[PDB]
RNA sequence: UGAACAGCCUCUAGUUGAUAGAAUAAUGUAGAUAAGGGAAGUCGGCAAAAUAGAUCCGUAACUUCGGGAUAAGGAUUGGC
RNA sequence: CAGUCAAGCGUUCAUAGCGACAUUGCUUUUUGAUUCUUCGAUGUCGGCUCUUCCUAUCAUACCGAAGCAGAAUUCGGUAAGCGUUGGAUUGUUCACCCACUAAUAGGGAACGUGAGCUGGGUUUAGACCGUCGUGAGACAGGUUAGUUUUACCCUACUGAUGAAUGUUACCGCAAUAGUAAUUGAACUUAGUACGAGAGGAACAGUUCAUUCGGAUAAUUGGUUUUUGCGGCUGUCUGAUCA
């Protein structure tokens, strides 16, 4: 198997968990759930969601 | 499908049915297609006959050119939008319904296609994963 | 006049009346024939749900477009401690069917099968099978009589056994007691295979192995009384109608002037006895094992226990049989698993399964990880950690 | 010879197939006169390897193939690859692609020298493509037609593209790859030429209703006589 | 608060009256939410949803020249 | 709706398929005829919903015949087990088109079914037009608006208890009653059999799918009084916290 990682949160995927989104421009994102995958599509920047990998690597909080 | 199928294909969630409208992915200057019936669709008493990625169904031009315009033609579905498992048991879809014009045999009127098409499609009509772009 | 349109029937008249079954367990109704050349083994066992699970496995169908190609199936798990064998019951056969004509139990009875004959334990005696192990304590005087009765008659041998409830983590305290049949050899070889395993335990990879196709036989989860809509099916009538919708418009025509025992109406949904037949065992799990929910690939020592447990069942310290699909029943539930009455080809049947990977995440919530190490080392040090 | 084959009835075996001059690459879920065709027509001398690209029986589509590399698509399973590792010979490298394409026998048309892609390509699969592939690369459109790869069917010898074509456009292209070009019409008169056919120094297999003009102006371009 | 004797909350004053207790089946009455599609339902878009204040831009055919007109159609709005 | 007869048709040849002139029937989903029952009242159109029955079988199973070479088709037998659809117009039944499908067969059950619905039509009282009438008014002529009541009784049906079989408990047997699965596509057989060619099968095998049914909730989606967490408006607790 392959374990994906979130494309809003950095989290990892398991097989079968969560949900994938082919967007227009031909991207694929993967969502482990459906939090993250309903702020994706609320726009939200995963920059300034303080529990994402991305929030703590740029804050460099557990770095 | 039916008749120009290349195998077969597994139970795809059917997310289109009558008097949906879809956009046209192909240059064949229509813009998109309105779904009158699905090939090879059963019958239920007030079920209405719903469509998948993958499906040949029956479609008019409502918006487009106009030798084009109000006649009935077959149309294939490479993008649903409408989230189906897969047997690896990834939930996917798209974000817009998308189909292209075809003759009864399967083969494109059009020559190009914008945007991404489903592998369930692409493996089963070779036409259109001739003229795909992206395959996911 | 006839019927405008065509359409099938609501519901399946098979399966009535669509009451509440007669007991919590559900009743083997038919055992798997026998032949007198294989050894002595049960036709079936008794075992607790405990939840359902995902896992991966790479398909094997040679013709398939997903041959050779990692799938991902939901299987349930049956909490399995092995059974206590406490009797024999032989039956002969009559013009009017099938009669026991004698039981022979075991010596010592424990508890928590002494259980099973009171409504009231904590006020008793406990004064059950009190003679008659006073009838044992002898040479055999008052034993092989009925033993060799049980051989000079009775054309169908079976077995009472019963679970060790104490062993799982329900709190019921009260065993579960059944009859299996034995399907090998002579009647003889039956009833020495009885008398040589009362009081003693069988397990459940004795009666089971791995590629199996077998049958569950459970009561059914309970929903009450149910209206006709969901309880069978039927069409919501239109959003202006007086007096409710969620019915049935015409329960019969004028003539015959009797309601008919084939409209649909409402009543008790759930709670029904099933057999559901043809699902295939993947893994025949050792409770004395780490590792249960390691596979050859993942190979993480790590329990089939999910994190934080089952919901609302918990641990599966004891063996358990790991078999695909749905089954009925929910889980703390007694079920009686079944061996396949027919032997089944079908290229389904006959697959090999090995698996590759086993969810081990929380089942009460979006689980992120598989093990509480795995936890840590994603998430770094906490506040509580120090 | 252009070899009459259908796979299991489809005349088009550029979809479903990929043939290079080192290697060939098949469906897994062919027939049997499909496959004796490349087996009887390669001979043992060229490897046929059976293979499934991301899930996927079209693999002519997916893939990008020459004598010296292999392109492959990211959703191409370990798997997939590991099995082409071992059934490919050393000689060949097979390097997967991370590009929103990701169809790359339909983006690219390649041979062992000079290769024509999609102009809207990414600058690192374009040096990808120069370093696996060792082959000078390309961005052109064929009369407008940004699939080369299925409305171009090329080689060492000599290069079929699309009927409808530019003469204009067939001199630039001609002179572009150093090659002879045809515009012509495969599996009776089917415009996706590429995805029509395969070929290569010696071997080209097409559809079984390529007609006998189409088949003499097939051999006639890939000098296979 | 707000344009406002609108709606919502409070002060003075006045009530705390309307058989109650325990459970939470079906079918109701009243209030709601729904993936994908969008009137395919129906005699008929019945019912519901959508729109909504204010500022700025922009506004057709026709006309009894007064209108149509908030036509249609866009953008903005907090706190400091 | 079905017989019998056989002048003819069918190249030739009554009867493969048909069949004139005659003549014997069956049916009660037509319409009449009649007036028996009901006028101290049996709710009179159509649709929606739902069950069951009939066979004069549209499809599916197995067969017989052909003016059956193959493919397609036609006639007939056992057969009612199983299914028989989505829409535009019209209040309609009916009809007529679009389209899918294996097929879109015909009917009954107080012209099934209004204390099941609806109320578009018809069929009160308002109103308009045309024709007729001096007029009041008339018109199976057209148009628009027009209150759809009651079950808590008995039976039936669906589920639920329960006295009496010395008491109580556990494990069972099985009389009787019910019953369920259904249909298609693709690959291969095979461009094979057959055929002059055009064309072009079938059995076995494999992978899926349609309709139906019984469960189940690992995953995905829905639902939110977990009023669980966070945010936001207005007001009130002097502010803050809450
Ligand atoms: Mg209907
Ligand atoms: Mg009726
Ligand atoms: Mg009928
Ligand atoms: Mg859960």
């Amino acid at each position: 198997m392959k374990v994906e990682i979130d494309s809003f949160s950095g989290a990892k995927i398991y097989p079968g968990r969560g949900t994938l989104f082919v967007r227009g421009d031909s991207k694929i994102f993967r969502f482990q759930n459906s939090k993250s995958a309903s702020l994706f599509k609320q726009r939200k920047n995963p920059r300034r969601i303080a529990w994402t990998v991305l929030f703590r690597k740029h804050h460099k909080k557990g770095i | 499908s039916g008749n120009g199928a290349q195998g077969t294909k597994f139970r795809i969630s059917l997310g289109l049915p009558v008097g949906a409208i879809m956009n046209c992915a192909d240059n064949s200057g229509a813009r998109n297609l309105y779904i009158i019936a699905v090939k090879g669709s059963g019958s239920r008493l007030n079920r209405l006959p719903a469509a998948s990625l993958g499906d040949m169904v029956m479609a008019t031009v409502k918006k487009g050119k106009p030798e084009l315009r109000k006649k009935v033609m077959p149309a294939i579905v490479v993008r649903q939008a409408k989230s189906w498992r897969r047997r690896d048991g990834v939930f996917l879809y798209f974000e817009d319904n998308a189909g292209v014009i075809a003759n009864p045999k399967g083969e494109m009127k059009g020559s190009a296609i914008t945007g991404p098409v489903g592998k369930e499609c692409a493996d089963l009509w070779p036409r259109v994963a001739s003229n795909s772009g992206v395959v996911v | 006049s006839h019927r405008k349109y065509e359409a099938p029937r609501h519901g399946h008249l098979g399966f009535l009346p669509r009451k509440r079954a007669a007991s919590i367990r559900a009743r083997v109704k038919a055992f798997p024939k026998d032949d007198r050349s294989k050894p002595v083994a049960l036709t079936s066992f008794l075992g607790y749900k405990a939840g359902m699970t995902t896992i991966v496995r790479d398909l094997d169908r040679p013709g398939s477009k997903f041959h050779k190609r990692e799938v991902v199936e939901a299987v349930t798990v049956v909490d399995t401690p092995p059974v206590v064998v406490v009797g024999v019951v032989g039956y002969v056969e009559t013009p009017r069917g099938l009669r026991s004509l004698t039981t022979v139990w075991a010596e010592h009875l424990s508890d928590e099968v002494k259980r099973r004959f009171y409504k009231n334990w904590y006020k008793s005696k406990k004064k059950a099978f009190t003679k008659y192990s006073a009838k044992y304590a002898q040479d055999g005087a008052g034993i092989e009589r009925e033993l060799a009765r049980i051989k000079k008659y009775a054309s169908v041998v079976r077995v009472l056994v019963h679970t060790q409830i104490r062993k799982t983590p329900l709190a019921q305290k009260k065993a579960h007691l059944a009859e299996i049949q034995l399907n090998g050899g002579s009647i003889s070889e039956k009833v020495d295979w009885a008398r040589e395993h009362f009081e003693k335990t069988v397990a459940v990879d004795s009666v089971f192995e791995q590629n199996e196709m077998i049958d569950a036989i459970a009561v059914t989860k309970g929903h009450g009384f149910e209206g006709v809509t969901h309880r069978w099916g039927t069409k919501k009538l239109p959003r202006k109608t007086h007096r409710g919708l969620r019915k049935v418009a015409c329960i019969g025509a004028w003539h015959p002037a009797h309601v008919m025992w084939s409209v649909a109406r409402a009543g008790q949904r759930g709670y029904h006895s099933r057999t559901s037949i043809n699902h295939k065992i993947y893994r025949v799990g050792k409770g004395d094992d780490e590792a249960n929910g390691a596979t050859s690939f993942d190979r993480t020592k790590k329990t089939i226990t999910p994190m934080g447990g089952f919901v609302h069942y918990g641990e599966i310290k004891n063996d358990f049989i790991m078999v695909k699909g749905c089954i009925p029943g929910n889980r703390k539930r007694i079920v009686t698993l079944r061996k396949s009455l027919y032997t089944n080809t079908s290229r389904k049947a006959l697959e090999e399964v090995s698996l590759k990977w086993i969810d081990t995440a929380s089942k009460f919530g979006k689980g992120r990880f598989q093990t509480p190490a795995e936890k840590h080392a994603f998430m770094g040090t906490l506040k509580k950690d120090l | 010879m252009a070899t009459r084959t259908q796979f299991e009835n489809s005349n088009e075996i550029g979809v479903f197939s990929k043939l290079t001059n080192t290697y060939c690459l098949v469906a897994v879920g062919g027939s049997e006169n499909f496959y004796s065709a490349f087996e009887a027509e390669l001979g043992d001398a060229i490897p046929i390897v059976h293979t499934t690209i991301a899930g996927t029986r079209i693999i002519g589509r997916m893939t990008a193939g020459n004598r010296r590399g292999l392109l492959v698509p990211t959703q191409t399973t370990d798997q997939e690859l590991q099995h082409l590792r071992n059934s490919l010979p050393d000689s060949v490298k097979i390097q997967r692609v991370e590009e929103r394409l990701s169809a790359l026998g339909n983006v690219i048309c390649c041979n062992d020298y000079v290769a024509l892609v999609h102009p809207d390509i990414d600058r690192e699969t374009e040096e990808l493509i120069s370093d696996v592939l060792g082959v000078e690369v390309f961005r052109q459109t064929i009369s407008g037609n940004i699939l080369v790869g299925s409305y171009c069917s090329l080689s060492n010898q000599g290069g079929l593209v699309h009927p409808q074509t530019s003469v204009q456009d067939q001199e630039e292209l001609s002179s572009l790859l150093q090659v002879p070009l045809v515009a012509g019409t495969v599996n009776r008169g089917s415009s996706v030429v590429g995805a029509g056919m395969v070929v290569n120094d010696y071997l080209a297999v097409t559809g079984l209703d390529t007609t006998a003009p189409e088949l003499s102006v097939i051999e006639s371009i890939f000098r296979l006589q």
